[PDB]
RNA sequence: ACUUUGCUCGUUCCCGUUAUGGGAAAAAUUUUGGAAGGUCUUGGUAGGAACGGGUGGAUCUUAUAAUUUUUGAUUUAU
RNA sequence: UUGGGGCCCUUUGUUUCUUCUGCCUGGAGAAGUUUGACACCAAAUUCAAAUUGGUGUUAGGGGAGCUGGGGCCUUUCAAAA
RNA sequence: AUACUUACCUUAAGAUAUCAGAGGAGAGUCCUACUGAUCAAACAUGCGCUUCCAAUAGUAGAAGGACGUUAAGCAUUUAUCAUUGAACUAUAAUUGUUCAUUGAAGUCAUUGAUGCAAACUCCUUGGUCACACACACAUACGGCGCGGAAGGCGUG
RNA sequence: UGGUAUGUUC
């Protein structure tokens, strides 16, 4: 007998070909991503404290200390310390899932594009885009998407495309600031652009 | 005949009857009989002892065992005497008995 | 078996004149339908003939350069033309199934319901009412849209991918009834 | 009958391991798939010689005997293998 | 008739361990799997008149400061070459085989 | 090192503890055991292994010796290429710690199952 | 050992009497076990008992002393 | 109830049982608590919103009542000198 | 979520601690809210028991590390073979010396590897606890405070 | 006497 601990279902006598089909389907997918999500969530989350240890401190240590000054001390309500630290939930979960991709789009009418960039094309790890293509036994998985595939085979030449100025560029992004610091950018720019 | 086809619980019977009429003749002869045997050890360390007891894995319990063995360098033969021993079937390369 | 060694000792147990009812005839020449039913839905149990591998082998040294054998032929292929004969009445049986669900008498009574008020403007709303009355009869076959597979008379689905159809189309059922078609249509085209 | 350390090693399916070998030779690469008996394959297998060079295979397969460890990734330390009193369910009759 | 029950009667039994690397092992047994894997407490071990590597698990085990004190270790069965017991343990008494009289009763 | 393994205690009663489990080779591997079998095969959370060079086996011969230490983090071992395994230190929470968090578990894993029964109806 | 007759010493009380006997308790006191009360300290406070399983997980035996751990090719020697 | 003095506020979401209001001229107020409630993750339904699958929490200290056990003292019964 | 099709499979067994005695069931086996003994588990509980628990009358320090710095620190050791050409030491598949054509793989690492040694910095852990800044001890030390962590022994 | 997974319609 087999039992999953992701999906908390039961089997029968444990056959390797039912089991290798019930790490494929869709639920167990769901179940197991699911799990791993929020266990990590869970273990970054947890503010594991230290124990305080406090002393009896020195005489001349607190004629010092207060005498010195005494600050101040902010603090908000329960919906604006709410909305702030989900938002900085939102900043963190951004941060970890982007990444830097301007050598991508940055090097597009390379002659190599094709062979490296294109990650189908590529020898090392292309095997593996190949293999597992998530063929898509469901219609409608392959009916919904209406759009070109866009496919750029390894065997484009430097024949075609050969002036990249004529067929029609992308400008590149400007570098992105920080919206929290966006009140000191430079009102003023130093040469006139259009448009 | 295989195995696990034979029967259930009545194995032992099996067990004992190669144990008095087949390859264990000699382990039997030498725990009835009380004489010293010489068993040896895959790491050259010969036994002089009489058998006590017999298992299938043949981990075998010796009494007033005289043990020996031959360091080369050069060529030391080191001995002793330890009282109680239970050797295990895995050490043991091979069993000679003295008539 | 919970240990390998037992498992290679039924091997070789199992692999060590020869015209005898106990060799299975089906798997002396081969593809035996007892073998290829094993452990699937539609098993047929257990194939009472012991089948081996020696004699197998010596079978395909035989048929290899020496003779061969009109007699297990002649009884793989009334075997073949029996299973043949009962998977065409199950498929008989599933083709009246198919007709008698595509006429029920609910089904039949809408259909006539919607025809009696099927009947240049004239001839436009016969036309639309002609449309709606494909619609209705195409929203009623949509409730199941199972077809009927040609070989293994199987259900299949026209709006179904390609993709879920191969995956249909390798099972041990499949395989096995296609070889048993292919050495059904060898012995046909030898004897005919 | 198999026990949580097969189970673990069948969980980590599709990841990048690491294997070290008894004669020495560290392997590490993404697990294809494992079975009950540790006769594990790998993909994309970068290997450590006991000379020490390193070089890389397409697509091994190691039997069970001949591994010393192999190292899951760390999101595994928190595992349902691992919880003492988890209750079962409704087994099926 | 496996006597590792034989060694399952003898709890709190000051034994000496030879194994196949080369260690005696000087302590009380606690107890043992019936695949032989016995733990032990009180325990000296040493390595006598060499083997690099029965040196290496010599030291690397903590408590060395070549006879290496430590509390408490536990040995697989695979790695036992010999288990020498006492003098003074009578082996007519616990040798007594009450599963095999329990067999031979049964028969 | 002062930690007074328990004197009546097996595999089941020695789990989460951070061992130093010594093998065939000598190579110790340290870390908190998780699981365990029949076999003896042992995961390891935040393990290290650690060996000593062939140059440092001269001075080991009968002072400081320099082990050489990588970081496996979490591992799984095999139970054939081990040769002993002993404790070294003793885990973070205690006993009466522990018993609360399995009284919570038992607690939650009984939550879980009423969860179970009220979705099945 | 029972039994009787008198002497002597003697725990406590009475009487013939403060020599000494007679009668009674055959006692005051020490220990163990059981019943009750008071005081000091600690844990628990919402589940528990019985039965039923073509129940789940652990432990033992045999398959299993033969290539997958656990019944050995890891002391590097001819 | 007020006032003074000492320490702590890392409780870093300013008590972390939860929700809401709210705080350093202060340390608070209201509601609820295991067939329930709270917070979060993932998704197709083309904003928001709603649905489904899971994860984690529901705490700490003191007091009245009941009960189990350990130690001392007192009363009574049975047995042995 | 209901209804249907398809792909794979449909199960190694036996038992739940041991010994002695009595009774019952037609030499062997089973049962006893049957009796004595051993062992195991759980919950309490006590042993002048065993080990540990970080200054604040200061700006420290105990344990484990740095996969941290000085540090390319100091001292040593290696960084391919074969055929031939112009000389050649020469028992080798010209090994040795200088230069080159060609032939098979060809770890990166020489700021590399091993050994030695000091200093600085930073991480995880604690009772950073209650009274006092005190004259005890050959039977060597009044272990006769509130606890916590690990363990031994004993009782119900 | 059943289980796992997948594809259509409400």
């Amino acid at each position: 007998r087999y039992y999953c601990e992701y999906c908390h279902s039961y089997l029968t006598h444990d056959t390797l070909s039912v089991r290798k089909s019930h790490l494929v389907g869709k639920n167990h997918l769901r179940i197991t991503a699911d799990y791993y999500r929020n266990k990590a969530r869970d273990i970054i989350n947890k503010h594991n404290h230290k124990r305080r240890h406090i002393g009896k401190r020195g005489r001349k240590e607190r004629e010092n200390s207060s005498q010195n000054e005494t600050l101040k001390v902010t603090c908000l309500s329960n919906k604006e310390k709410r909305h702030i630290m989900h938002v900085k939930k939102m900043n963190q979960k951004e941060l970890a899932q982007t990444s830097i991709d301007t050598l991508k789009l940055l090097y597009d009418g390379s002659p190599g594009y094709s062979k490296v960039f294109v990650d189908a094309n590529r020898f090392d790890i292309g095997d593996l885009v190949k293999a597992s293509k998530l063929p898509q036994r469901a219609n409608e998985k392959s009916a919904h998407h209406s759009f070109k595939q866009t496919s750029r085979s390894r065997d484009e030449t430097c024949e075609s495309n050969p002036f990249p100025r004529l067929n029609n560029p992308k400008k590149l992004e400007p570098p992105k600031i920080l919206s929290q610091w966006s009140n000191t950018i430079p009102k003023t720019s130093i040469f006139y652009s259009v448009d | 005949r295989p195995k696990h086809e034979l029967s259930r619980a009545e194995l032992e019977e099996l067990e004992e009857f190669e144990f008095k009429h087949g390859p264990m003749s000699l382990i039997n002869d030498a725990m009835v009989t009380r004489t010293p045997v010489i068993i040896s050890l895959r790491n050259n360390h010969k036994i002089i002892a009489r058998v006590k007891a017999f298992d299938r894995h043949c981990n075998m319990v010796l009494e007033n065992v005289k043990e020996l063995w031959t360091e080369k360098k050069n060529v030391i033969n080191r001995e002793r005497f330890i009282s109680k021993l239970f050797l295990r079937g895995d050490s043991v390369i091979v069993v000679l008995k003295t008539p | 078996m919970s240990t390998p060694a037992a498992e290679q000792r039924k091997l070789v147990e199992q692999l060590m004149g020869l015209h005898d009812p106990k060799i299975c005839k089906s798997y002396l020449v081969g593809e035996c339908p007892y073998d290829l039913f094993q452990g699937t839905k539609q098993s047929l149990g257990k194939c009472p003939q012991m089948h081996l591998t020696k004699h197998k082998i010596q079978y395909e040294r035989e048929v290899k350069q020496g003779k061969t054998f009109p007699e297990f032929e002649r009884e793989y292929l009334a075997i073949l033309s029996r299973f043949v004969n009962e998977c065409n009445g199950q498929i008989s049986v599933a083709l009246q199934n198919l007709k008698h669900t595509a006429e029920e008498r609910m089904k039949i009574q809408q259909v006539t319901e919607e025809l009696d008020v099927l009947d240049l403007i004239s001839k436009r709303k016969e036309v639309a009412k002609r449309v709606r009355n494909i619609t209705e009869n195409v929203g009623q076959s949509a409730q199941q849209k199972l077809q009927v597979c040609e070989v293994c008379g199987a259900y299949l689905s026209r709006l179904d991918t390609d993709r879920r159809l191969a995956d249909h189309f390798l099972g041990k059922i499949h395989l096995g009834y296609v070889k048993m078609r292919e050495d059904y249509d060898r012995l046909m085209k030898n004897n005919r | 009958m198999n026990g949580i350390p097969v189970k673990l090693l069948n969980e980590a399916q599709g990841h990048i391991v690491s294997l070290e070998l008894t004669t020495g030779a560290t392997y590490r690469g993404k697990l294809v798939e494992s079975e009950d008996s540790m006769n594990v394959q790998l993909r994309d297998v970068i290997a450590t010689e006991p000379q020490g060079a390193v070089t890389h295979m397409d697509q091994i397969f190691v039997r069970g005997s001949q591994i010393k460890f192999i190292v899951v990734p760390d999101l595994l330390k928190n595992a349902p293998l691992f919880k003492k009193n988890s209750s079962r369910p409704m087994p099926p009759i | 008739m496996k006597l590792v029950n034989f060694l399952k009667k003898l709890r709190n039994e000051q034994v000496t361990i030879e194994l196949k690397n080369g260690t005696t092992v000087w302590g009380t047994l606690q107890s043992v799997s019936p695949q032989m894997n016995a733990i032990l407490t009180d325990v000296k071990l040493t390595l006598p008149q060499s083997n690099g590597i029965a040196m290496a698990s010599l030291y690397l085990t903590g408590g060395q400061q070549n006879i290496a004190s430590l509390q408490y270790i536990n040995i697989r069965g695979n790695t036992i070459r010999q288990i020498i017991l006492p003098d003074s343990l009578n082996l007519d008494s616990l040798l007594v085989d009450q599963k095999q009289l329990n067999s031979l009763r049964r028969s | 090192s002062k930690i007074q393994v328990a004197h009546s205690s097996r595999l089941a009663n020695l789990i989460d503890y951070k061992l130093r489990v010594l093998t065939q080779d000598g190579r110790v591997y340290i870390g908190q055991l998780m699981a365990f079998d029949k076999h003896m095969n042992l995961v390891l959370n935040e393990c290290i292994e650690e060996r000593v060079p062939k140059t440092q086996l001269d001075k080991l011969r009968p002072l400081n010796i320099k082990v050489e230490k990588r970081v496996l983090g979490l591992t799984i071992l095999r139970g054939e290429q081990i040769l002993s395994t002993v404790v070294e230190d003793k885990p973070l929470l205690s006993k009466k710690e522990r018993l609360v968090r399995d009284k919570k578990e038992k607690k939650q894993a009984q939550k879980q199952t009423k969860l179970r029964k009220e979705k099945e109806k």
